[PDB]
């Protein structure tokens, strides 16, 4: 997360760390942000996932502030299985979006806490007033040549830009598509402008608006040509153009 | 066909190599092959039967000329876009007695000529020589210290350079270039500039026979024909002679093979060298002794006269690795891109690299990088 300021996981209880064990050392690193929409499933992005793991190599982490640092009050969970979109395109990032169900026994996975707890999935007919000012969470990067990640969770404040302004034409010559969505900061840049936008390690995190005074997934951290640049937004996945993909592939 | 002339330079690479320490080393291994090929021709009884045995091949023989010279046919080039650059010049002395036939046939075979200069009249011996590198490497090389040691009694001067220089499949922005922290071999640490770009790339890893490690991986030059292969090692203290000297044609093409196409954080700093070469210990350890002495060099194919023995022999190398040429952030690339936290790969240790003609798996380039 470039620009905004750190947070508490309380605030974001539906924010999710995914984890992916090393190849030659024992243990994880730190892979990509997920979204918690069902007790037993998480939205993710699409591209986390090119280097296609098994799912047992997988780690998720509802619950906690500090990337590394476990949580008092954090449930930690054994991915079982892992869905990414059949026609997902890993060179324009056309349909990013996936699906991690956690392993558990008892049909009952996370459950819902003062810090974890599942953020609505957006109406289908839900098109909301341009320029709606959203909010995101990330471990990530905070700028784009941060060494290291996060130490900790942060979070941002953006607008929905307009159609006609996602186009690739305002992307530097980059497909996008109706699965796509951006928002980004609109305030006056420098430098310095501290232009909140998410960066390297926040994709699969959330994108939250208000809707009807209620918390509302709007968009999946995707791409963009980050961090945080010219008036340049930040892309995401249009999370209700898959209400009908993540409701058929749940059975 | 073209594996026998790589892997013979390979081991002209080893025996500098070896004697450089823990120093910059660049060279080629076409450019050292495709002239000690050309001398081939120009060779007697034991003399050439030395440099054909070393390479494993007789120039003589069917196909093998037409091979190198469609090979060179490709290197320019309507798609080097003035990337890469040879040379490969003999000289000799203006006013000899050559054999009858012989100077035609070596055109047949080579199309090139053998260059006659006046030795005896030094000052413009050298000039020409500096000169013809000039012109040839686009003036990206023009001395060559070496040529000092030319004198009059100074009869038979052999040559070879090339310049070469980027232009990535996927180049690196300009925008992220920051300086780091390399480590050198006997620990020291330099902050070199070094650029960072996270796509995707061929990986994979290797082990030599001894347990040791390296990544390997593939980054491509426009359009896939040539490709940089850049091999370090896991921890620090592996030394690269340890994989230099197993090197070979048909070991970069096992590496091709094993390679899978993965997103990484890849940081890789820039650097620039040029290494010139005297070729006549190198040579010499791989037993051609011969051809530089004055009472046995046989050269009778193109003699005669006599005696007549190889005073010097050359290779000036430069290679450029950044992105390209000035161009930079068209703006194509970028810094980023797509948001996922990827596996890392730094290359602040010492490591090597080879360049290749993907299609002909033909070794063009190879080096130590010690520092930058």
């Amino acid at each position: 997360i470039k620009g905004g300021l750190f947070a508490d996981i309380a605030s974001h209880p539906w924010q999710a760390a995914i984890f992916a064990k090393h190849r030659r050392s024992p243990g994880e690193r730190f892979l990509c942000g997920g979204i918690l929409i069902s007790s037993c499933w998480i939205l993710s992005a699409a591209h986390c996932f090119q280097e296609r793991f098994p799912p047992h190599h997988l780690t998720v982490i509802l619950g906690r502030t500090y990337r590394v640092v476990p949580g008092e009050e954090e449930q930690k969970f054994e991915v079982e299985k892992y869905i990414v979109h059949k026609e997902f395109d890993d060179d324009t990032y056309d349909n990013d979006i996936a699906l991690l169900q956690l392993k558990s026994d008892s049909s009952r996975c996370a459950q819902e806490s003062s810090v974890v707890r599942t953020v609505a999935l957006p109406p289908a007919d839900l098109q909301l007033p341009d320029w709606t000012e959203c909010e995101l969470s990330g471990y990530g990067k905070h700028e784009a040549l941060s060494p290291f990640y996060s130490e900790r969770l942060k979070e941002a404040h953006v607008r929905l830009y307009p159609s006609s302004r996602c186009t690739s034409q305002h992307l530097l010559q980059r497909t996008v598509t109706d699965n796509m969505l951006c928002a980004g900061d609109t305030r006056s840049g420098g430098p310095q402008a501290n232009l909140h936008d998410a960066c390297q390690g926040d994709a699969g995190g959330p994108l939250v608006c208000l809707n009807d005074g209620r918390m509302t997934l709007v968009g999946i951290i995707s791409w963009g040509l980050g961090c945080g640049q010219k008036d340049v937004p930040g892309v995401y996945t249009k999370v209700t153009n898959y209400l009908d993909w993540i409701r058929d592939n749940m059975r | 066909v073209a594996h026998l002339a790589s892997d013979f330079g390979v081991r002209v690479f080893q025996q500098v190599a070896q004697a450089s320490k823990d120093r910059n080393v660049v060279f080629s291994p076409y450019g050292v092959a495709s002239v000690l090929a050309m001398l081939q021709l120009t060779t007697g009884g034991e003399t050439q039967q030395q440099i054909q045995a070393a390479m494993g091949f007789k120039i003589d023989d069917k196909g093998m000329a037409p091979a190198l010279r469609h090979l060179y046919k490709e290197l320019m080039g309507p798609w080097n876009k003035d990337e890469i650059s040879t040379t490969d010049a003999i000289f000799v002395q203006r006013d000899l007695k050559l054999v009858q036939g012989f100077m035609p046939h070596f055109f047949r075979l080579f199309r090139s000529t053998v260059k006659q200069v006046d030795f005896s009249e030094v000052e413009r011996a050298r000039f020409i020589i500096n000169d013809w590198v000039k012109t040839h490497t686009k003036g990206m090389i023009s001395h060559l210290l070496g040529t000092g040691a030319v004198d009059q009694l100074t009869r038979l001067v052999l040559v070879n350079a090339l310049y070469f220089n980027g232009q990535w499949k996927t180049p690196f922005p300009d925008s992220s270039t920051h300086r780091r922290l390399f480590h050198k071999s006997d620990g020291s640490t330099v902050s070199v500039p070094m650029m960072a770009q996270t796509n995707k790339f061929n990986y994979t890893e290797f082990t030599t026979p001894d347990g040791h490690y390296y990544d390997i991986l593939e980054l491509p030059y426009h359009g896939d024909t040539l490709s940089m292969f850049i091999a370090a090692p896991y921890e620090k203290e592996v030394p690269l002679s340890a994989l230099t000297n197993i090197l070979s044609a048909q070991l970069i093409s096992h590496w091709k093979g094993n390679m899978t196409r993965l997103p990484r954080l890849l940081v890789l700093p820039k650097f620039s060298l040029e290494t010139e070469v005297d070729l006549r210990k190198p040579l010499e350890n791989l037993g051609m002794t011969d051809m530089f002495r004055q009472f046995q060099a046989d050269f009778t194919s193109l003699s005669d006269q006599e005696p007549l023995h190889v005073a010097l022999a050359l290779q000036k190398v430069k290679i450029e690795v950044n992105e390209s040429g000035t161009v930079a952030s068209s703006s194509t690339a970028v810094i980023v891109s797509a948001r996922m936290a990827p596996e890392e790969i730094i290359i602040d240790r010492p490591f090597l690299f080879v360049v290749r003609h993907n299609p002909t798996g033909t070794v063009l380039f190879m080096g130590q990088v010690m520092e930058p």
